[PDB]
């Protein structure tokens, strides 16, 4: 195949990767930033207190959105293996 | 005199554009879908426009006869044509229900000695006749000379 | 012109000697085997399916894929030979044609040109007259390239999974947690859910 | 057609790309067909054949063309033909015999 | 389909033979 | 309905969704052209495009059902019946005409 | 038109897009030159190029459809029909003239 | 166009693009020189360059179509036609003259059928 | 060969590598520095803030510059393989 | 011939490892992510055909 | 000019490097040809065929040279010969017989 | 000196194109230095190797001289120019050196 | 007197540039596309410019005859030419529709004893004649001397 | 299709033979 086809395939690949990661990364970032802003405003000098809520938030994300990130990825993979006999050439 | 009547807006517009280009005066009959033009230019203009691809029994018969006559007259304005006869043969409202019919025309021309119609003139005649009759495709127009030579391919 | 019986059986046994080479370089065994090895490497499980299991699967898939070619060889070449209708030489010549057509169907014109120019062959009119000594290496090279293409494409979803889990672990501050231990079960889950084995075998068969 | 093509849209999928290409070709073909004197409007439908499973058989694509004519502007047999040629050529491997041409009244012209 | 094309071919051949006869029989 | 339908789509579109949407759009355009036909006031096209199954030996040739509403008394010509058949069959990859059913607003089968 | 388009800055493009754009541009320039021929008022060129393989599997050959609109009464010469054929055939890699169809604004096949 | 066309080259240039641009350029310069010929008012060159094929029974050849617009009444001589042929053929790697078509502004083929 | 027939080749190869990796590393460093300076200005105490800006910056840089780096690498490897028969002497 | 055949794959390995570690994900194995890209480079250059050409032209 | 090559970027690929080399050669050759008394301006087009592979006995390049002469300054036979020699030598493996020389009126000066 | 223009490394091919240019320049220079010669122009065609066959093609040179108004070049001159150009190019067979004057007369 | 009429702007400009270079006075007829020049220099200048490549029946016949005469006169201004005769043979508007025709010219020159036309002079004559007649390619100009020797290759 | 081309070929041949006869029979 041409390099451009490889670039397009990688493009849909990292688009799916970003769609998978953002539901989790965004909530982790929001929780960390909120806790850090509260800490700076209250002068409670301790970094490790930001770690405990984040996990819960991350876990919350999964239990609220685990199905979707499970399904969409499959809808990609089942396509990719089905496009295998048509990318060669 | 009337150059064309019953024109589509598209055809009308195209015809007006061509008349303007040729610097020919014209008057589009108000809501008559007709374009009266210099009487002495009517036939020449019909032919020229045709070259550019633009645009009871007794009555029918008369109509048909009148139409045939007019078409003949228009064709006779061509330089190489001494005389023209047009016969229109539209079958009476298809009596047969299943079978489908279509109008045809036969054009016979007497040419001036030593003169011939060129491909353009031939095409103009075919178009003129086809455009004048509803449902008459160009392919159903046969053009022959006095010797019976088929001019239309 | 017909070879005597002893010469015929000598040829038959000597040809039976070359069986693995024919399987590897004339059939679809090599591409399936390469893709299977790359897939096994891609799941992070370097020795989960034993080599014998994958070899047997590749052999059965190759037999199924090459069943039309074998049927053509039987009907056109082997059957008249077994009924003594044609000699061994002409039977072999007739049997070469379907396999040659199959191999030409799955070769790349550039590799054929490379091997023709390298072997100083004269101009050849159409695909009808291309020597087997020219077609075999070109077909092998094309099979290698196609197998690598398929394996590289297959490597993508597991890469996506590894990257997303690594990013999720890193954004939590977990600096010294390796992502392979968490990624391997999820790679297995992904391959199971998409019905990976049958889908990949169907894709390999459809590409031939 | 080509307008649908460059609509500043981020890549969706090959299948989406293929659908867009099919639509654009249909649009341009209809366009040229209308640009033919007797034709007031044209509508082209393409059926590109879907590659099947474990078989190498080749399907030939098909086309359906509906024309609306100007009041009384019947198509010439040569007109019925040239349309055929254009549509067949515009589709990779389109066998003319798989092009159907129909008028606004439902008469099959081909 | 093909039969109509053959019939039109026959009609054109017959018409041209007719015209050739008429051409010499006219003068 | 319409090719527009496909123009406006959300990021999360499963291949299944992409196909179903394609089917809908084809149905819409076909109905559109059929209505454009003089005697036809409104058309409704239903496509049954079987999904490929290796679980089965043969994929049943696609099928179509076309319902037309005619203008008061505008009966369709045998030729009209045919042209509808041709158009619908061509618009569906591998649609055998004989699998196109054409019906009127009163439930009369116009095809065979 | 055609060549100008191919340039339009764009990054979200695939080989497929690159090819389709090349086809469009070629069509545009060919129509352009055809119009730039006295009797021709406007031209429309449609190319059907078969997607190629890099394998040894069936070559085939492309096809072209050319629609011309003539100036009022400007009939094209047999030579005019020919030269159009030659130009279109040459502009398409491996285009066999016999696969070029030329049609006028009335639907007459000049071929 | 032509050589100037290949100036503002964005980093994102596929080999395909690089080739097409080379083709477009060559066409431009050839048309330019052809117009520079006295009787010629404007020229248009179309090149069909098809990357190769190993089978002879399936090999065609580079082809060119040249349209010239002449100055009012400036008919091209036979020797001119010959020189146009030579120039276009030479400018295209492996262009067999016989695959160069030269046409005027009226659609007359100036080269061989 | 010669130390030079080798040092020059290695220098060209690592120039190719530096050109390939310069955009990603540059945008990563710039994004990290910007986020860190913004964090210090507000006196926010956190260590995981910069990772997500880093990842989106690298992802966007890959999307933007992929064709360029891939074409450069492909061309370099192609000329290396073409010149290989003359490298031995 | 071999030690210069090795060069592009080392380039890819080093580039991927540097990008991954500079971005922060230093716990990933660079070779695991690099192998598909090595295959991509080999297939997009036509590594087999060019390698045979070079080996033949070495004589 | 050879200058074109000096003022260049670093993102240019091999294809670009070659095309630029071809252009530069075309320029210098035209330059020397003009620097010949009877010649007012020269225009050189080179067709250097790319690498073989799909071909057998390979193939050789071709050149087209257009000269504009000073009012009435006809080129002698020996001149034509010298132009041929120079152009052929400047192109690796250019067989003289593949050099075409033409004047401003379209007369072929070579053959 | 063009070679030494404080230019960051480009490519071997670029180095090659340059070297060719520099040699051309110096050769033209010495040719002009000669009494009867007012200006010289040297074009070198270094041969390109083949693909799979061993064929060492021989390079070629074209030399254009502009002579002092009127003055011509002697046969011995037609010989010394040949020798110099041939020697300056690795494996240049004299017979592949063409010498031409400002009027298009072949001196070789 | 008129040097040239009916010139393109391009040819006109080129001709004016050459006249200026030669320091010849000139007056481009306003909107006449013509350039009146010294009467005594008209013929010499026509020839010189030609060297540089610049630029009813009875009437036609007369025209043709007049044109032939003028061309002859211009050619006679060449030093080696004692006398010249020009015959123009443009076929009457192609009667045959399919076949295509093209104008040709035959130029006969009587040279001064012991004198010959050089290649430049020959080319000038051919150009002069070709430029004077619409559609006459240089290749269709035959130049012969009194002995019937073909001067044009 | 091809039959029409053959028929036109025959018509042109016949017309040219006719014209050649007429050319000498006219004076």
């Amino acid at each position: 195949m041409t390099p451009e086809s490889v670039m397009m395939m990688g493009t849909e690949a990292m688009k799916v990767a970003l769609a998978l990661a953002a539901p989790l990364l965004l909530v982790a970032l929001i929780t960390g930033l909120i806790i850090s802003i509260l800490q700076a405003a209250t002068q409670i000098n301790e970094m490790t207190l930001s770690f405990i809520p984040k996990i819960v938030a991350v876990f919350i994300a999964i239990i609220v959105a685990g199905p979707w990130m499970l399904n969409l990825l499959l809808d990609y993979v089942r396509t990719l293996f089905s496009n295998l006999p048509y990318i060669i050439g | 005199r009337t150059l064309f009547s019953n024109l589509s807006d598209q055809d009308g517009g195209a015809i007006v554009a061509q008349l303007t280009q040729m610097n020919i005066p014209y008057r589009f009959a108000n809501g008559s879908g007709a374009i009266e033009v210099p009487a002495d230019k009517v036939h020449e203009l019909r032919l020229r426009l045709a070259q550019q691809g633009l645009p009871q029994f007794s009555e029918q018969v008369n109509y048909q006869r009148a139409l045939e006559g007019e078409l003949a007259r228009t064709i006779e304005t061509l330089g190489p044509v001494k005389s023209a006869r047009v016969h229109l043969a539209m079958p009476k409202p298809s009596l047969f229900v299943r079978e489908q019919k279509s109008p045809s025309a036969s054009v016979t021309v007497t040419l001036e000695p030593g003169r011939a119609l060129d491909e353009g003139q031939i095409s103009a005649v075919v178009h003129l006749v086809s455009s004048a009759v509803a449902g008459l495709p160009p392919g159903n127009v046969t053009l022959v000379d006095q010797s019976g030579h088929l001019l239309t391919q | 012109q017909s070879w005597s019986l002893s010469v015929q059986t000598l040829v038959f046994i000597t040809s039976l000697t070359f069986l693995p080479a024919i399987l590897l370089m004339m059939t679809s065994f090599t591409r399936i085997i390469i893709v299977f090895g790359l897939l096994r490497n891609a799941l992070g499980t370097p020795s989960a399916p034993p080599n014998q299991v994958l070899l047997g699967l590749a052999l059965f898939l190759t037999f199924f894929i090459m069943s039309p070619v074998i049927d053509k060889i039987y009907v056109d070449a082997y059957q008249p030979f077994s009924e003594q209708k044609i000699s061994m030489q002409e039977a072999l010549d007739k049997g070469a044609q379907p396999l040659r057509a199959f191999m030409l169907r799955q070769t790349r014109e550039a590799d054929l040109a490379l091997f023709a120019r390298l072997a100083n062959s004269g101009p050849l009119q159409g695909p009808e007259a291309v020597p087997m000594r020219i077609l075999l290496p070109a077909y092998v090279t094309s099979e290698l390239k196609t197998a690598f293409q398929i394996g590289f494409t297959i490597f993508i979803p597991f890469l996506i999974i590894d990257l997303v889990i690594a990013s999720v672990l890193m954004a939590l501050g977990m600096m010294m947690v390796p992502p392979a231990t968490i990624a391997l079960p999820f790679k297995l889950m992904l391959f199971v859910l998409v019905d990976g084995w049958q889908l990949l075998m169907g894709s390999l068969a459809q590409s031939f | 057609g080509f307008e649908l093509l460059d609509q500043e849209k981020f890549g969706i999928s090959q299948f989406s790309e293929q659908v867009n290409y099919q639509r654009a070709l249909e649009g341009e073909l209809a366009r040229t067909i209308e640009t033919l004197g007797p034709v007031k409007s044209a509508r082209v439908h393409l059926a590109m054949p879907k590659p099947s499973l474990f078989v190498r058989e080749q399907k030939s694509p098909s086309a359906s063309v509906t024309v609306t004519l100007e009041p009384g502007r019947a198509l010439d047999e040569g007109q019925i033909s040239a349309v055929v040629h254009l549509v067949s050529s515009a589709v990779a491997g389109l066998p003319p015999g798989n092009v159907t041409l129909v008028d606004q009244s439902g008469h099959l012209l081909t | 389909d093909l039969n109509d094309a053959q019939l039109k071919f026959a009609n054109d051949v017959e018409s041209r033979i007719q015209r050739r006869i008429e051409a010499i029989l006219s003068p």
